[PDB]
């Protein structure tokens, strides 16, 4: 896109990912203001309005909230309390034709300052004296519509930095386009809360033996509970169990009679019990009750 | 004209969620059992939207091709379109203009003529053929379930039981009274209208529906839907309860008559 | 909240070795873009080193180009500039920063920094 | 989702007019009490101007009284401030203020008399 | 404040060597980068060369990389461009160029060579 022709394009209803930004490894004025650029991808907002051109590069630090200039002034204006980012990186191996790439026209001139967020285009030419311009060019009538020099040889401060604005408004209107969701990997077996593409809960993760229609997501039992689930990056059907839970029953004969115990746990599979009860966090003495030379089913 | 009624058929899983050998009863917009609906074929008429539309249709070649939804259909309200053809399906909706005779020798295409104010467009990819549909807006989101079937026969809607399943919700949020189905031979289609009732759904062990009860059609149904079984063993069961509503309303007070004298602080020469 | 600490200077002969260190303390986790300024006698502060740490990239100026690396130690959270074969038109104050905002290749004094205390490095 | 931005900052010269802006998102502004706050460079944060929250009653700083004008925008969710006799006391950067829930604080725009 | 006023020009044959000169008024030449452009009749406005505010690279166009030299003086406020080598297709008038706020273009000087 132009200067004088930046469309104020509405990209909605997908998603966009924006860690592929920054390990290809040319960028060069990449700022993001308000938001961190780290905490971009993970937390979005809403008005994910898109703006794009080849500025020049001697100037792009002008672009700055509570800074004016030449970009800043007559070009492209950032608000103050600005969200979003500024992503410029180099263009000197594709917008650099022989002999100057005279293909992006830019207004030098404008009566007033811009107002921010605003696409400026003008066919008529600069006011600065008295008399006015009869059509034919004249001693003031001052042609706003020239060119950008961008030739190969140009340096990295004279070749063109290419700036897209991911701008983030606020209005009261739903988010579009946000950032990816990082996801972990998938275990097996052991009693693990889990968060999947819509419902969380607690229960052991097991290898399945049903198969569902392809348009179930997840599936529940008889009084309404969740026992099934299929995960969404490799499409495999799971069947979930409640996790392991329950009573210890310890013998005693009586005060007056004895005074040792021996220790049962129900409803449990027993060889994962030090990991159910808190024997690293309580007595020498609990240890010995946890395990023994003697085991019983 | 043409009535036909239906043989407990068109009725949709209420949500995704798969349950197992369990009877459940819910409640949504369904169709009643064996109510009328209309029979059409030439001939392109609008009809009322009314809550929910049950759709069915059955086709040897495609005639049919899609629908045309909006309020007024006209330049000042805008207006949803669905157009299938061959390779493509297309949803979008703008400001339409459409024209007051509207049909589509391999290609023919007269059915608007506006281009203006477009808010969204979506694409998708698409006597033998029988395909039910149901048509519900509810809450500014547009649901759409489906069956395909095939049916082999000439006069009216077959019988058996099958279910429908849901294909596509989208954010439309604009308002409907009217919509207009549109055609390219001759064809047929069926349109019920939905309402709220309660039903009572029997799950197989894969989850599908195989058989379902109304719980207002009649009070053997009603046993089953309060008893939530499908054989009704033989005995005497309560089921609900009734009152007879008051009707007239009547207002009685007493004889008002007593005649202050404002008749001569509204009826005198000097005040 | 980020503070630096700038140790590893010194005097040294034409054609030696020098390792400088800066320290960090504070907001850590929000940093994500170190440079290394330099202000030479008669001359404006310029950037010489550039490195971000989430990716690991790095950018060199033209005049360091071959002689300079800089390398990044999260354990101690200290960056290093390892500046081997020196000359004397190197004699500056050399200064390390720190960017929460992103990071900007060239590095430049007018934006948004975390200074360090600086120490002396000479070459003769 | 509550954000103050601030526009409408210029420079101007000893007894000019300007008008700036506050313009809010994620709340209306008829339900909670507005002020404005201006930072001079040297000097410390000192409050400019409030309306309260119904909009009935107007108050200002003592070295502001029968200059300065508040207005308040409902329609467009916007606060204004009017300049009048401006005086290179007031070179500062003029922040909107407003308490919902806690106070969020805008950038604000440099404001200098000259 | 900022003026630029292009001297120096004339008329040379093919071969010949011109020196031309840009003043400066209100701004120092060692903070801001400073551009040269021609206007041949019947083509646009090109670019010819130009020296960063550092005073390190010096950068020509495509056509003119061999024959011609850009120089600065600090002290007298002055920019100059040497000519060598001149070609008929040169004909233009030459304009200097700064952007400090705003574009400042000079007048213009006539170099012709036929
Ligand atoms: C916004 C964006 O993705 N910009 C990319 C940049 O990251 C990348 O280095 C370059 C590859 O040539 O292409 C462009
Ligand atoms: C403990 O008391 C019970 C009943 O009082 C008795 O049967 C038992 O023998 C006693 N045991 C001892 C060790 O005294
Ligand atoms: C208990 O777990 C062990 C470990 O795999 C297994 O071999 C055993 O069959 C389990 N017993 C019961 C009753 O689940
Ligand atoms: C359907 O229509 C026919 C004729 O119009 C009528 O006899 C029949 O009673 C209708 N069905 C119901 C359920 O009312
Ligand atoms: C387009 O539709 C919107 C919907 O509210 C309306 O506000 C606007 O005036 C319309 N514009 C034109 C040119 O019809
Ligand atoms: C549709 O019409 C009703 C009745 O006038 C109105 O309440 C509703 O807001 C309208 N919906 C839209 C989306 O305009
Ligand atoms: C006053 O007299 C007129 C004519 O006799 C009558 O129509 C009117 O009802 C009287 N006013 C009242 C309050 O009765």
């Amino acid at each position: 896109a132009s200067v004088y022709a930046w469309n104020r394009k509405r990209i909605s209803n997908c998603v966009a990912d924006y860690s592929v930004l920054y390990n290809s490894a040319s960028f060069s004025t990449f700022k993001c203001y308000g938001v961190s650029p780290t905490k971009l991808n993970d937390l979005c907002f809403t008005n994910v309005y898109a703006d794009s051109f080849v500025i020049r590069g001697d100037e792009v630090r002008q672009i700055a909230p509570g800074q004016t200039g030449k970009i800043a002034d007559y070009n492209y204006k950032l608000p103050d309390d600005f969200t979003g980012c500024v992503i410029a990186w180099n263009s000197n191996n594709l917008d650099s034709k022989v002999g100057g790439n005279y293909n992006y026209l830019y207004r030098l001139f404008r009566k007033s300052n811009l107002k921010p967020f605003e696409r400026d285009i003008s066919t008529e030419i600069y006011q600065a004296g008295s008399t006015p311009c009869n059509g034919v060019e004249g001693f003031n009538c001052y042609f706003p519509l020239q060119s950008y020099g961008f030739q190969p040889t140009n340096g990295v401060g004279y070749q063109p930095y290419r700036v897209v604005v991911l701008s983030f408004e606020l209005l009261h209107a739903p988010a579009t386009v946000c950032g990816p969701k990082k996801s972990t990997n998938l275990v097996k077996n052991k009693c693990v809360n889990f968060n999947f593409n819509g419902l969380t809960g607690t229960g052991v993760l097991t290898e399945s033996n049903k198969k569902f229609l392809p348009f179930q997501q997840f599936g529940r039992d008889i009084a309404d509970t969740t026992d099934a689930v299929r995960d969404p990056q490799t499409l495999e059907i799971l069947d979930i169990t409640p996790c392991s839970f329950g009573g210890v029953s310890v013998i005693t004969p009586g005060t007056n009679t004895s005074n040792q115990v021996a220790v049962l746990y129900q409803d449990v599979n027993c060889t994962e019990v030090p990991v159910a009860i808190h024997a690293d966090q309580l007595t020498p003495t609990w240890r010995v009750y946890s395990t023994g030379s003697n085991v019983f089913q | 004209p043409a009535y036909t009624n239906s043989f407990t058929r068109g009725v949709y899983y209420p949500d995704k969620v798969f349950r197992s050998s369990v009877l459940h009863s819910t409640q949504d917009l369904f169709l009643p059992f064996f109510s009328n609906v209309t029979w059409f074929h030439f001939d392109n008429p609008v009809l009322p939207f009314n809550d929910g539309v049950y759709f069915a249709s059955t086709e040897k070649s495609n005639i049919i091709r899609g629908w045309i939804f909006g309020t007024t259909l006209d330049s000042k309200t805008q207006s949803l379109l669905i157009v299938n053809n061959a390779t493509n399906v297309v949803i979008k909706v703008c400001e339409f203009q459409f024209c007051n005779d509207p049909f589509l020798m391999e290609s023919e295409f007269r059915v608007y003529s506006s281009a203006n104010n477009c808010t969204f467009e979506y694409v998708s990819q698409p006597f033998k053929n029988l395909r039910e549909f149901v048509f519900k807006n509810i809450d500014g989101y547009f649901k759409i379930y489906s069956k395909h079937t095939p049916i082999n026969l000439v006069r009216d809607l077959p019988q058996g039981f099958s279910a429908l399943e849901p294909l596509v919700d989208l954010p439309i949020g604009i308002n409907i009274t009217r919509f207009q189905t549109l055609l390219a031979g001759a064809a047929a289609y069926y349109v019920g209208y939905l309402q709220p009732r309660t039903f009572l759904l029997k799950y197989n062990e894969n989850g599908t529906i195989t058989d379902a009860v109304d719980c207002a059609l009649d009070p053997l149904s009603e046993t089953k839907c309060t008893l939530k079984s499908f054989t009704v063993e033989k005995g005497i069961y309560q089921t609900s309860n009734f009152r007879v509503q008051p009707t007239e309303s009547i207002v009685r007070f007493p004889n008002i008559t007593n005649l202050c004298p404002f008749g001569e602080v509204f009826n005198a020469t000097r005040f | 909240q980020v503070q630096l600490v700038e140790s590893g200077g010194g005097s040294v002969q034409a054609g030696g070795s020098l390792r400088l260190s800066c320290a960090a303390s504070g907001s850590i986790s929000s940093i994500t873009y170190l440079g290394w300024f330099r202000q030479a006698p008669g001359k404006e502060r310029e950037g010489v080193a550039a490195l971000i740490t989430v990716n690991g990239h790095t950018y060199y100026a033209d005049s360091v180009k071959g002689r300079f690396t800089v390398s990044l130690d999260n354990a101690k959270n200290t960056v290093y500039l390892q500046m081997n074969s020196l000359k004397p038109e190197d004699t500056a104050l050399y200064y390390c920063a720190a960017a929460a905002w992103g990071y900007a290749w060239p590095l430049h004094q007018d934006d948004y920094w975390y200074w360090g205390q600086g120490t002396q490095v000479t070459v003769s | 989702q509550v954000q103050l931005v601030e526009s409408g900052g210029g420079l101007v010269q000893a007894g000019g007019s300007l008008r700036l802006s506050c313009a809010a998102s994620g709340f209306p502004v008829k339900n909670f009490e507005m002020e404005w706050y201006r930072k001079a460079p040297g000097k410390e944060r000192e409050w400019v101007a409030a309306i309260q929250s119904g909009g009935v009653e107007t108050y200002y700083a003592d070295s502001v009284k029968g200059r300065f004008t508040i207005s308040r925008d409902n329609a467009k969710n916007t606060v204004y401030l009017q300049m009048n006799s401006l005086k290179p006391e007031d070179t500062a950067v003029y922040y909107c203020f407003v308490y919902v829930g806690r106070s969020y604080i805008g950038q604000g725009t440099q404001v200098t008399v000259s």
